[PDB]
């Protein structure tokens, strides 16, 4: 059942709505509905590839932005990744675009909202199991971002950042333990 | 209480040991943080992320240093001592105790408590099988004293013999032996219930058990394991056999007119690596330590 | 006198390598009781004497501050206090030197 | 110019199989162009090649050569990056399996001997290369007894043929 002043929910819709008038305005026939289906794809896609560990593939799959905040931390590692199952279609949350100047560059973010399950399974560089789980199609709910360059004559969709709030469900534990070392003292007095 | 070897009988033992230990790893369905405070005076401020029930004060050593793990006798859990191989199981705070602290004393209890299980493990395998040697307990005498005891009877054929100089030598020899192999002291901390069905046979460890489970409201013993040798302790132990360097038995005393059956006190005195004697030194606690002590009362 | 022949690398080996040259390992090393920071028996902590050195030096600092020049050598007793600490009875007619710390918890 | 102790580092193995031994971790270190002899501190390395890795930096913060200080912060910075970066939990669990000294590049020098003679002085330079396991020492091998001395005779005598014949 709605809830009360849905006058903002509508302004919400009306904002994501001239935004997606604005794509609109620059390129035609583009749909809305089949978007997610894309996001979702590519989303499957470009984690596969990670896990092929195939860069030149992932660079036309995800942008410049989350590129190293994907492949940095997991250089000398490997991954098996697998995607098992989609809960429920994927839903689109928000559709936003800026008028930037600075280089006649307009770039449409689309916010998709996807519920679903998958197994991580994070080894080390000596083969030795270290973060996650082999076969167990744990659920998680992401909110992914896909960012485009309107301007540009090419423009692959691709995946820009990963938005996390601070009440989502912390992740699985780590199976090795961890010493945060104290205050590494000169010749001086701890105070705590 | 029925007929039974005391090979099977040590075997059934552990399988029940093994079965409790299993459970309780088991009762646990992932792995769980908990943040181990370092509340000592060397490196104050530091946090270990250990694992819950896996993980022990041993372990915290190993993240720290070489020294630590070689030197810290005894654990203290935010008020209390702790065997080195006993799983953590809550966020707590802990400090590191050595044979060389300001107030030795919890080590000290800990040392002793360990050196009597040791000399009742060496003496339970040290006699004719056909012979019924069975361990009453190890009373709680203290450090000053000269010795640490460990109560024993013997079948009703043997109330009228005494060892000699040569056999109070092989019980040493059997002690030295058991000090060679490194043989960490397993603890485990069980119910009642269970703790009555592992042993099942002497009265004597019953009245034990039950008198060690009384005074606690959720009935639980102390229960502690070198090799395969399973003996029930009041506090903690140190965490490994090795510790140990000079050790001996001194003699075996008589106490008869406290019941109609004989109950033999084994005496013997030891001195870790970290505060070996010299020999005229440890001459002379040796003899001291032949005399029969009685803190009881 | 000139060699009358090349040494070789096996008899070079053989002198060079053999236990007399080698470094010999010690075992006076255990961690210093106060600072855990790995002392030498029959040899103070460089830690700790690095603090009270530290502490000693800030001390006469403010002994040349308070004594004017040179050639001062005051015919009376000293000692140090700190924030708070009121002057004892006992310690009338020493110098008094107060720099600005709380006491640390070794100087007694 | 050869750099390959540092590329040792960038070595990646599969997966284990579940059911394998723990194939402890590895790690490769080293500092280039130390102002040392190569000699001199290939004794340092002697030293310190059986030893783990505490026991090795208490062994070197007690020795008065200019290597040993070189050394234990080459010790130091191998034990961090081994527990940051190749996954060893416990920063003590370390022994060290390699430990040697190697020719760096050297300059040339005029020494101005006594007349209108000369020598040419040689600045020395070193490598220090080290090499850290994940677990405890290996304990050292005993000595061989008079049992076995006693074995390998009679096995030397028992292996004997009838030579130069059928
Ligand atoms: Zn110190």
């Amino acid at each position: 059942e709605g809830l009360i002043e849905r006058t903002e929910r509508m302004k919400k819709t009306m904002a994501s709505q001239v935004s997606i008038r604005r794509i609109k305005d620059y390129d035609a026939n583009f749909k809305i509905k089949d978007f997610p289906e894309k996001a979702k794809d590519i989303f499957i896609e470009a984690h596969l590839c990670l896990n092929n560990s195939d860069h030149d593939r992932l660079h036309t799959l995800v942008t410049e932005h989350c590129f190293p905040d994907m492949t940095w931390d997991i250089k000398y590692k490997t991954v098996r990744w697998s995607f098992v199952e989609s809960l429920e279609p994927s839903h689109v949350v928000q559709v936003r675009c800026s008028s930037m100047m600075n280089q006649g560059n307009v770039y449409g973010q689309i916010t998709v909202r996807m519920h679903t399950r998958q197994t991580l399974a994070i080894y080390d560089r000596f083969g030795r199991l270290m973060y996650g789980q082999e076969d167990v199609p744990k659920d998680v709910l992401e909110y992914v971002v896909f960012e485009k360059q309107l301007t540009n004559p090419y423009g692959s969709w691709r995946m820009h950042t990963k938005i996390v709030p601070p009440w989502a469900p912390p992740k699985q534990p780590i199976l090795k333990t961890v010493m945060i070392p104290g205050p590494q003292l000169k010749p001086e007095e701890e105070y705590e | 209480a029925s007929q039974l070897s005391p090979t099977e009988l040590t075997e059934m033992r552990n399988d029940l040991f093994n079965k409790e230990k299993a459970r309780q790893l088991s009762l646990t369905p992932r792995t769980e943080k908990i943040e181990v405070k370092h509340v000592g005076k060397t490196d104050p401020g530091t946090v270990f992320v250990m694992n819950k029930n896996i993980s022990t004060p041993y372990s915290c050593a190993m993240h720290l240093s070489e020294w630590y793990c070689r030197k810290s006798i005894l654990a203290l859990v935010d008020g209390q001592p702790w065997d080195m191989y006993k799983p953590l199981t809550k966020s707590c705070e802990i400090k590191f105790l050595t044979f060389k602290d300001c107030d030795p004393g919890e080590v000290n209890k800990a040392y002793w408590r360990s050196c009597a299980m040791m000399m009742g493990c060496v003496i339970e395998r040290a006699f004719k099988d056909e012979y019924m040697v069975n361990l009453v307990r190890a009373p709680e005498v203290p450090v000053i004293s000269g010795a640490f005891c460990y109560d024993v009877v013997l079948d009703s054929k043997l109330d009228e013999w005494m060892p000699t100089k040569e056999n109070l030598r092989s019980f040493t020899k059997d002690a030295h032996a058991l000090i060679y192999k490194d043989l960490p002291f397993e603890t485990l901390e069980v119910e009642a219930k269970v703790a009555l069905e592992i042993f099942q046979h002497s009265k004597y460890k019953v009245d034990f058990i039950e008198e060690k489970a009384s005074q606690n409201p959720e009935r639980i013993v102390k229960l502690h394991r070198i090799g395969d040798f399973i003996d029930v302790s009041e506090g903690p132990l140190i965490p490994r056999t090795s510790i140990c360097f000079q050790y001996e038995v001194s003699a075996v005393h008589n106490l008869q007119p406290t019941q109609p059956s004989l109950i033999r006190r084994f005496q013997g005195v030891s001195l870790p690596v970290h505060l070996r004697a010299h020999f005229t030194i440890w001459d002379k606690l040796l003899e001291r330590s032949r005399k029969m002590v009685t803190e009881d009362q | 006198a000139a060699p009358k022949n090349r040494r070789t690398i096996e008899v070079n080996r053989c002198r060079r390598r053999n236990p007399q040259k080698l470094i010999k390992v010690k075992n006076n090393i255990d961690v210093c009781p106060e600072c855990g920071h790995l002392k030498q028996k029959h040899v103070l902590c460089a830690y700790c004497y690095e603090k009270v050195c530290k502490e000693t030096a800030e001390i006469r600092r403010q002994i040349g501050k308070q004594e004017g020049g040179p050639f001062k050598a005051p015919t009376i007793e000293t000692v140090v206090l700190y924030t708070g600490e009121t002057p004892s009875e006992q310690d009338q007619g020493k110098r008094i030197i107060e720099r600005d710390r709380k006491r640390p918890s070794w100087f007694t | 110019i050869s750099r390959k102790w540092e590329k040792k580092n960038k070595i990646v193995y599969p997966p284990q199989l579940p059911g394998e031994p723990r194939r402890p971790a590895e790690i490769y270190h080293c500092r280039r162009q130390i102002k040392y002899s190569k000699d001199k501190m290939w004794y340092l390395a002697k030293l310190i090649r059986g030893m783990s890795i505490d026991q090795a930096l208490a062994q070197l913060e007690f020795n008065d050569k200019k290597g040993a200080k070189i050394i234990k912060e080459v010790l130091l910075e191998a034990q961090d990056m081994a527990v940051r970066d190749h996954n060893v939990e416990f920063r003590s669990n370390l022994y060290i399996a390699e430990s040697t000294s190697g020719r760096g590049q050297c300059l040339k020098r005029i020494r101005y001997h006594g007349r209108g003679r000369f020598g040419i002085m040689e600045k020395v330079y070193c490598h220090y290369f080290v090499k850290l396991v994940e677990g405890p020492p290996p304990p050292p091998e005993p000595p061989k007894t008079a049992v076995a001395h006693a074995k390998e005779y009679i096995q030397q005598l028992r292996s004997r043929t009838i030579v130069h014949t059928l």
